[PDB]
């Protein structure tokens, strides 16, 4: 029903997306002449998988599970964008704005912590062609940008940075610099991720949809210091569509 | 093969002029009439392919187009540098006094 | 060095006329500036918007210009944005908004003038320190 | 910054955390930066922006009134930090503002008093016990308790 | 602890006035209690009975 | 390696300020013959005025192993400017002793201390 | 961590030698 | 996690009760001179 | 007697090698828990995001620290003052990342040391002693409460508690000076007088009694053998020690009442350390040390710097560097 | 090796505590 | 002036890291400890040598006898802390030794600093930190503070050097 902040505060529910009944299996008609918007998009991740970096034998890379260590801080919400109807009938969502990134740290077996910028920044996701309505078989697929996990002012523990900081290892005044260049020279990555959204619940009355998502993106590379990992994220999403 | 792209930018026109595609919004205080109103329009409206595209911004007044012309000599454009425009850094770049 | 009428002579208006303050008026505007302004503007910076300071050079490039008494007095009556486009009496203390900024309620025209002279005189004394922030402390 | 055109909801700060807004450990939306520690704060000027998940980006984008901006600026510039000779501000601030929060004065004075009253409790409690058993003036040389006790080793 | 705040968290005048009704009654009844009672044996054994 | 001479784009010769012995670390500041700051390696770059890129700082060597050479790319000029705070620039063998790059004192210092 | 390899021996002897000194003196005190 | 929580509540409770009851067990009389 | 009375008698037994007592019933389990957790954390604990900005600090020996740099790292700023027992974490790994051990340690420790103090009272009652040793211990105990509990409360976060380490202690000291000018605070000045003067009077008393030891031994033996445990006689000549010290200054600057002399020894350091604990506890609420920045100006209004202005320049460099990634807004208000 | 050395010395000190307390020379009233 | 000296020693010499100062800290705080605990112990093992509640009058400097009980003091500390003093001569010699030796040790460290012979760094930590941007400890955090102190205080503290530091070269974290 109506929940107040005071009802929710401290419970962990602020990190949860809204859900729809099991009887919300309707269809939302898409009026091609009309123009639409996602008034709220919520992505709540439930599992983080990291691809194993195998050995020199070119055997097999598997996605292994991980342990979240940064608590109920992972969900993207209040995301908005135009929902466009295209010529071929497909729908395209173009994100404008929202809380569209959370830094997350998971931990692998052995104790390696893997930070990542879980994000759908600049998301553009499209349906298959000729979609006269959104149904519990509707799929969006899209891609987003993954900016660097730290941004340009971030100083490392010896004071080095991109847009600020020392440009060298000042504690080793007369060391050969060439061995340290990768650490001394901060670099800002920008990469792409891919995401599937599978609508499995529709309240054709309200324009609410809900389902699951899977995304693949890269993890933090620490401003070029080491190579990132591949991450696969899975979870649930909720969105409400309003005529624009 | 490894370069600090912010240092490389200081060697371009970004280092001498207000770079409509990269410079932080506080730099528009340097010249009369630009801040806050026009600085906001400039930054908001994409990057620019040439300095003079700035006069084509929808909605300028005649007084505004005239201020922009007076200050074209203080503007440049260079390629957009991710590290300078990400994180909303064009609006707040961590620098105060 | 001492506080001399040369130091205490500041632009009255934009057209070039000047006016020479007394030591008494300077001290008085310093007190009043502490009373009414320093909470946000100590040493010529602006704590709640550090991009705008009270340096004469900055004041000069404001629209309208503010590197003179008349300009500053008018700013304390009807404040505007740096480019003159908006009135901001609602969030900046002024005589216009003495109802919501009570410390302005008692201020007289001779008071605002003293405050303006303090603002305009102080960078002649302190140089870079005025408006420079903590770098110059 | 929002007034200048920043999207304060999607602005990634240097650490990767939101520059203006982030989540608390239970997910509530809260102001970012070091103030993340103060997200439990509740006050009349701020609660209008609160929704069920914490701060609401639509209320932030649309419903902030001048009185809230005024209040926020007023309170920021009157944080309870100040010097013993009542120079308001952080320790590195120059003289100008003659201010110390009465919350500081009232908190510091009453901690000092409370602490000294715990000491007096210990003093007078210990003494009243010793007095009631009759050795508050010292040990009796002719019947020293320890002397009648077995050696520890 | 944080987010709870024991009694320091009271944030409305209804609860403030309310708890002072309880405390006033509690204190008045306690006053009568002690006027009419003498301490029980377990309490006599537990405390030191002196001015200091 | 040779005596390093620094010039800005205007051909004026600039002088690296030398590290005093108190300082474990020290910023790179070039001044003119009058001691007016003319170039530096900035910490915060967003509002730098004196960066080597902005000032067209070059280095040219006279004597030593680099005699008659001039370097113009800012990264190279910057590394030689960081050595110019130590005084004259020398080529070192760090491999043989597995040297770590951190200054030691001399027998004069050790005798005096003991 | 790239520590000093003579650190181990310096620490070991620093403990060992003075401690053995004291042990020698204590035991021969006890046996008289 | 729940099991840990309960086990610490019980342990803490047990020790706190000993403390209260011990001091209630006529502690003023436990001294070398006057048994009140 | 019955089983409860047997147990009570053992607990309060004056014949146990170590006194237990009712305070000891709480002291022992809490100090044990704190000690075990500390030792394991200092050796093995993984890195801790002290400042809540996903920038973990390594504190333990196995993660590349030594004795001097190692620490149990304070818990995350994201947690602030929230209680974070193991059972509130989703996993031990989460608990370790976020600095859980620091909470467990300091809470058990503060609780155990409070009971240590009460235990000092208790045994003094069973032995027939005067009771006020525990009051002397309250000076260091209060000091511990100030850096682990009071200062976090006023600043709103345990991530600004003192770290449990040697280098972390210095970090805490430096950041403090920058944000409170503690050196210019008179309560800290009283603490320095307390410990300097306590060291003085420590050496003074030792030297003066040592100087007036009565000849009871020969030159081939330690003079210490001139004192026999329990002996009724005194082993030095306080009159001689008064006569020496009275002349070294003047007669009335010197004590000849042993009781007065030794109360002075108790009171001086204890008081001073009370003030410096109160100094931390009140800077916790941001009543900082004197501020004379730009207090001297000349006839024109130029700033004439003093040594206070020089201190401020040092304070500013501490201010602008500490937690270099943790501030997004220009004032460091907590 | 350096971790082992720090921990060994710490361990030895804890051992010395035990002997210093429980196997002290007993003070006796002469 | 002395406070500036302290902070100078932190930023330039990293004096808190120096083991000779650490010994000196232990000797001074240890002296204060001994001062307080010996004075309190004596005041709370006094014998009743008078009938007044103010126990100071019950001492006569000519008296032969100990004014407090060494035997009860020893037992108290044995059972509280595990050991106690049992020899009053060792006790007061140790009170001389501790703070005197502490100050002597700190002197040696300062003689070192005359030559800038500092314990400023730990090489192994700098080699790792230089290579590993994710390695942070309280040691590296405090060096950044030292770097802040030096560049912000030097120009005014050593004016004869004519240090001129453009704002852009000043080490600063974000925002502040
Ligand atoms: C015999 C007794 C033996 C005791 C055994 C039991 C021990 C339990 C006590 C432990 C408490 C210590 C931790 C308290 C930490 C803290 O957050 O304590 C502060 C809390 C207040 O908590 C704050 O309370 C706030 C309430 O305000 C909220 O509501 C307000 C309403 O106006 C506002 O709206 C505000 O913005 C909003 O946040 C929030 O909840 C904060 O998150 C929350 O931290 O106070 C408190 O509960 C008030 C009492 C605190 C006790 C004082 C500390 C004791 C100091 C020991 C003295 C030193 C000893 C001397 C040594 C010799
Ligand atoms: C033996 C051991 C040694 C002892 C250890 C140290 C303890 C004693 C030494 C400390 C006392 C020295 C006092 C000297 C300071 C001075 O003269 O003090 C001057 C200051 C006032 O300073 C003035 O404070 C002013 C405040 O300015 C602000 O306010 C001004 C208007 O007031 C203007 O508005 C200005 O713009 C604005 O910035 C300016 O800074 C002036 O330049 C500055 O001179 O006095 C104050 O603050 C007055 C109120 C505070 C008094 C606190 C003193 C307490 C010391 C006793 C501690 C022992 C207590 C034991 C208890 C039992
Ligand atoms: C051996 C050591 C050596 C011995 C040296 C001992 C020196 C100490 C002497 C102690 C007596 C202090 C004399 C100095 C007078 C003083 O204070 O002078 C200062 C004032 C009078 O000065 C006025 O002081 C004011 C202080 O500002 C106050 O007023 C301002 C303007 O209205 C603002 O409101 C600001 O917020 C508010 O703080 C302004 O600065 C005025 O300009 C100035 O006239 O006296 C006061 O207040 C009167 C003080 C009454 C006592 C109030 C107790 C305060 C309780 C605080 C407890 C905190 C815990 C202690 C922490 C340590
Ligand atoms: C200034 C207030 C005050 C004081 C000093 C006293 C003092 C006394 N009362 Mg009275 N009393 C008061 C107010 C007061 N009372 C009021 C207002 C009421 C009405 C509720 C009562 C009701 C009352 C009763 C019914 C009895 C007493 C009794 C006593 C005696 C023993 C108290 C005792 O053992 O302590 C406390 C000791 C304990 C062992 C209590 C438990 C200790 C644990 C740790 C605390 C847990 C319980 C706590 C109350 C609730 C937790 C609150 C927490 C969340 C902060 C003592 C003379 C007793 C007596 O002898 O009567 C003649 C008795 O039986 N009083
Ligand atoms: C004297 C014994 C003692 C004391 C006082 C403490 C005290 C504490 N421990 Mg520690 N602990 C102890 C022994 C003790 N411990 C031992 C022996 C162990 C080893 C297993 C631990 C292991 C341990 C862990 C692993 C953790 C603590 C934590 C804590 C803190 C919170 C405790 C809490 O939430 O319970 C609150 C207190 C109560 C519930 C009792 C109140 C007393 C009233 C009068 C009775 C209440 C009845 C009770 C609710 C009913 C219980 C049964 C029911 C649940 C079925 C606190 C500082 C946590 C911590 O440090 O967080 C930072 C934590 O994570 N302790
Ligand atoms: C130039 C020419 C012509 C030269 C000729 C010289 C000439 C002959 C002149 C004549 C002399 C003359 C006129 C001199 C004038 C100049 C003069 C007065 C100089 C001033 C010099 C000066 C600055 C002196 C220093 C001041 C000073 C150190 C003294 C004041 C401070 C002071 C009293 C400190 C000590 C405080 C004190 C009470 C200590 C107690 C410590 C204590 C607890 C000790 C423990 C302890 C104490 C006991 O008590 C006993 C018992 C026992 C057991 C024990 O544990
Ligand atoms: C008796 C047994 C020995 C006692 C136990 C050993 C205690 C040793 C304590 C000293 C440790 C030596 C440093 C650590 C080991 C180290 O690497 O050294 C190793 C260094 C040698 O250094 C080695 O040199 C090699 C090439 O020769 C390489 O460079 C290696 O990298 C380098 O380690 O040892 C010496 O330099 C020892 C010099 C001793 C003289 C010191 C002069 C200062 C004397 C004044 C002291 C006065 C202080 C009084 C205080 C009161
Ligand atoms: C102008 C403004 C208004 C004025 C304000 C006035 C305020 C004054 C404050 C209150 C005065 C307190 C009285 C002293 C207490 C006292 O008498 O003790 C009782 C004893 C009895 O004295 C002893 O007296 C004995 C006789 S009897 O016991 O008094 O009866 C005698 O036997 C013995 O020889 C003799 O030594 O005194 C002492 O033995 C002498 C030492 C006194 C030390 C006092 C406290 C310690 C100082 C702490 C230092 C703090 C600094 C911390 C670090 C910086
Ligand atoms: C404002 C700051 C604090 C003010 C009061 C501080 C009390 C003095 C310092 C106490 C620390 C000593 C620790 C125990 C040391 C100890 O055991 O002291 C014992 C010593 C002498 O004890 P007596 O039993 O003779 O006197 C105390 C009472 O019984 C009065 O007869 O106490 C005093 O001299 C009290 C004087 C207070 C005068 C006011
Ligand atoms: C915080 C509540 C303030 C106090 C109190 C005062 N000022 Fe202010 N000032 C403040 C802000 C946030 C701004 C910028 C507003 C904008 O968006 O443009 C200002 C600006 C000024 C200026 C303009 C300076 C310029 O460089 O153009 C002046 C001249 C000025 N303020 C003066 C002033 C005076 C005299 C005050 C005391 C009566 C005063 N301000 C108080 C914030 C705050
Ligand atoms: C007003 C108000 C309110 C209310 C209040 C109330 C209702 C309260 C109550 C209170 C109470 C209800 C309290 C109680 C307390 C208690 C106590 C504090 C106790 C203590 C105890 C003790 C002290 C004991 C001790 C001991 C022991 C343990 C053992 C033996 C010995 C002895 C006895 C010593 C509120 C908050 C709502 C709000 C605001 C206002
Ligand atoms: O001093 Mn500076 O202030 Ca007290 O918080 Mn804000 O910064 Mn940070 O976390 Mn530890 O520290
Ligand atoms: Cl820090
Ligand atoms: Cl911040
Ligand atoms: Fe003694």
């Amino acid at each position: 029903q109506t929940l107040t902040y005071d009802d929710i505060v401290g419970t962990g529910l602020a990190n949860k997306c809204p859900t729809l009944d099991d009887t919300a299996r309707g269809a939302y008609p898409i009026d091609s002449s009309q123009t639409y918007r996602i008034a709220r998009l919520c992505l709540q991740p439930t599992t983080f998988l990291v691809k194993e970096e195998p050995k020199n034998k070119r055997q097999e890379a598997e996605f292994v599970p991980t342990k979240l260590v940064t608590r109920e801080t992972t969900s993207l919400d209040q995301i908005q964008g135009e929902l466009k109807v295209n010529s071929d009938g497909s729908l395209t969502f173009v994100e404008e704005d929202g809380i569209d990134f959370q830094p997350v740290t998971v931990q692998m077996a052995g104790g390696e912590r893997i930070p990542l910028l879980f994000t759908v920044k600049n998301l553009v996701a499209s349906t298959q062609p000729n979609v006269t309505s959104i149904t519990t078989s509707t799929d969006f697929k899209g891609e987003f940008n993954v900016p660097s996990y730290r941004t340009a002012n971030f100083l490392d523990p010896k004071g080095r940075g991109l847009a600020s900081g020392y440009d060298s290892a000042i504690a080793l005044p007369q060391a050969k610099e060439e061995e340290l260049a990768r650490a001394n020279v901060k670099r800002f990555s920008l990469t792409k991720g891919q995401i599937s959204l599978n609508v499995a619940k529709v309240d054709g009355r309200t324009g609410e949809i809900a389902g699951t998502f899977e995304s693949e993106q890269l993890s933090d590379d620490d401003m070029g210091a080491h190579e990132p990992h591949e991450v696969k994220i899975q979870g649930v999403f909720y969105a409400s569509i309003e005529p624009a | 093969e490894l370069v600090n792209v912010v240092d490389e930018k200081l060697g371009t026109a970004y280092g001498e002029k207000i770079d409509l595609n990269n410079t932080n919004i506080a730099a528009f205080i340097q010249y009369r009439g630009l801040y806050p109103t026009l600085a906001k329009l400039i930054v908001k409206n994409a990057p620019y392919e040439s300095v003079e595209d700035v006069l084509n911004i929808p909605g300028l007044t005649e007084r505004q187009k005239q201020i922009l012309r007076e200050n074209l000599e203080h503007f440049t454009v260079t390629e957009v540098e991710t590290a300078l425009v990400e994180g909303g850094d064009r609006y707040n770049n961590g620098l105060y006094k | 060095a001492e506080l001399t009428p040369e130091v205490l002579t500041v632009p009255l208006n934009s057209e070039g006329k000047t006016i020479t303050l007394t030591e008494k008026q300077y001290l008085e505007g310093k007190r009043l500036f502490q009373y009414a302004c320093a909470s946000c503007h100590v040493g010529g910076i602006t704590k709640t918007n550090p991009s705008l300071d009270l340096r004469t050079e900055t004041l000069a490039l404001a629209t309208p210009p503010r590197d003179n008494i008349e300009g500053l007095v008018d700013y304390m009556k009807n404040p505007t944005t740096y480019d003159g486009e908006q009135e901001i009496a609602e969030v900046h203390p002024s005589l216009r908004s003495a109802d919501i900024f009570p410390k302005m309620r008692n201020l007289t025209e001779k008071d605002l003038v003293a405050i303006a002279g303090h603002i305009l005189v102080e960078p002649k004394i302190l140089g870079d320190k005025w408006g420079g922030g903590k770098v110059y402390y | 910054d929002q007034k200048l055109g920043a999207n304060v909801g999607s602005a990634q700060g240097p650490t990767g955390l939101g520059k203006y807004l982030m989540r608390s450990p239970t997910g509530e939306i809260i102001f970012g930066g070091e103030t993340m520690r103060f997200w439990d704060f509740r006050g009349p000027w701020l609660e209008p922006l609160r929704g069920p998940n914490g701060l609401d980006l639509n209320k932030i984008k649309n419903d902030i009134q001048p009185w809230q901006e005024r209040r926020a600026a007023e309170y920021m510039t009157h944080a309870p930090l100040g010097s013993l000779n009542s120079v308001g501000g952080v320790a590195t601030e120059i003289n100008s503002v003659n201010f110390v929060s009465p919350r500081s004065w009232l908190a510091t004075s009453h901690f000092v008093l409370a602490f000294f009253f715990l000491v007096g409790h210990l003093w007078h409690a210990g003494r009243a016990r010793a007095a009631a058993a009759g050795f508050e003036k010292g040990i009796d040389r002719e019947s020293e308790p320890v002397l009648s006790m077995p050696s520890l080793d | 602890f944080g987010g709870e705040g024991w009694i320091v968290s009271v944030n409305n005048l209804e609860d403030v006035v309310g708890g002072h009704i309880w405390i006033g009654l509690i204190c008045i009844a306690g006053g009568i209690w002690h006027i009419l009672t003498t301490p029980f044996g377990w309490a006599r054994r537990a405390f030191i009975w002196s001015g200091e | 390696k040779g005596h390093a001479v620094f010039r800005n784009k205007e051909g004026e010769e600039l002088f690296v300020r030398r590290m005093p012995a108190f300082f474990e670390s020290f910023p790179v500041i070039l001044t003119d013959k009058n001691g007016v700051v003319k170039a530096d390696i900035p910490f915060r770059r967003a509002e730098s005025k004196y960066s080597f890129e902005q000032q067209g700082v070059t280095v040219s060597f006279y004597g030593g192993e680099l005699n008659g050479q001039t370097f113009t790319d800012p990264p190279t000029v910057k590394s030689y400017a960081r050595k110019a705070i130590f005084g004259e620039i020398f080529e070192f063998d760090t491999e043989t002793l597995n040297s770590d790059g951190i200054f030691r004192t001399s027998p004069r210092g050790w005798f005096t201390f003991a | 961590m790239e520590v000093n390899q003579l650190g181990l021996i310096a620490t070991a002897l620093f403990v060992l030698v003075p401690s053995v000194f004291l042990i020698i003196l204590y035991v021969q005190t006890e046996s008289q | 996690m729940e099991t840990l929580k309960i086990t610490v509540y019980i342990v803490v409770t047990f020790f706190v009760l000993l403390f209260v009851f011990g001091f209630l067990s006529g502690d003023p009389a436990r001294n070398p001179k006057r048994k009140d | 007697a019955n089983l409860w009375e047997r147990f009570c008698n053992w607990v309060t037994s004056t014949d146990n090698r170590l006194y237990v007592g009712w305070f000891g019933v709480i002291m022992i389990p809490t100090l044990l828990a704190a000690t075990i957790c500390f030792v394991i954390a200092f050796i093995a604990a993984p890195p801790v995001d002290i400042d809540g900005i996903r920038e973990p600090v390594s504190g333990s020996l196995l993660y590349g620290n030594n004795i001097i740099t190692g620490a149990v790292v304070p818990s995350s700023n994201a947690i602030g003052l929230h209680f974070y027992p193991i059972w509130e974490a989703a996993s031990l790994d989460e608990w370790l990342y976020n600095g859980g051990p620091y909470q467990l340690i300091i809470f058990h420790f503060l609780l155990g040391a409070s009971c240590y103090m009460g235990r000092q009272w208790e045994l003094s009652y069973r032995l027939g002693m005067r009771p006020w040793i525990c009051v002397a211990y309250s000076a260091p105990l209060a000091s511990a409460f100030a850096v682990f509990l009071i200062y976090p409360i006023g600043q709103g976060s345990f991530s600004d508690g003192m770290p449990l380490g040697i280098s972390g202690t210095f970090n805490f000291m430096i950041v403090f000076q920058a944000e409170h000018n503690i050196l210019m605070h008179p309560f800290h000045q009283l603490g320095v007088a307390g410990v300097f003067g306590g060291a003085l009077f420590c050496a003074m008393h030792g030297s003066l009694v040592t100087s007036s030891l009565i000849r009871e031994t020969t030159e081939t033996e330690s003079a210490n053998y001139g004192y026999k445990f329990g002996q009724e006689e005194e082993t030095y000549n306080i009159v001689a020690a008064h006569g020496y010290f009275g002349r070294l200054i003047f007669q009335y600057a010197s004590f000849n009442n042993s009781r007065s002399l030794h109360f002075f020894l108790a009171a001086w350091p204890v008081v001073g350390v009370w003030f410096t604990a109160l100094g931390i506890s009140t800077m916790a609420f941001n009543l900082n040390g004197f501020n004379f920045n730009h207090s001297v100006i000349d006839a024109k209004g130029n700033v004439i710097n003093t040594w206070a202005d020089i201190i401020n320049r040092a304070n500013l460099g501490m201010e602008v560097m500490h937690e270099r990634n943790a501030h997004n807004f220009p004032l460091d208000l907590a | 090796m350096e971790t082992i050395t720090y921990v060994f010395i710490f361990a030895c000190i804890i051992a010395l505590f035990f002997f210093a307390i429980f196997f002290r020379e007993p003070p006796r009233i002469t | 002036a002395i406070f500036r000296f302290l902070l100078f020693f932190q930023g330039f010499h990293n004096w808190t890291l120096n083991p000779f100062h650490m010994m000196g800290v232990a000797g001074v705080l240890g002296g204060a400890l001994l001062c307080a605990i010996h004075g309190a112990t004596v005041e709370n093992t006094l014998f009743q040598d008078g009938e007044g509640a103010s126990t100071f009058r019950a001492f006569n400097p000519t008296q032969a006898e100990e004014t407090y009980s060494m035997v009860t003091a020893n037992r108290f500390w044995s059972q509280i802390f595990g050991i106690a003093f049992s020899n009053k001569r060792w006790l007061h010699f140790f009170m001389l030794f501790v703070p005197v030796t502490g100050l002597w040790m700190s002197a040696i460290g300062v003689v070192g600093l005359a030559l800038n012979l500092r314990s400023y760094d730990f090489i192994s930590q700098e080699i790792r930190a230089a290579e590993d941007p994710e390695f942070e400890t309280f040691y590296t955090k405090n060096l950044l503070l030292n770097e802040g102190i030096r560049a912000w205080m030097a120009p005014q503290d050593q004016p004869h050097e004519n240090f001129v530091f453009p704002e852009e070269v000043l080490p600063r974290g974000n925002a502040l």
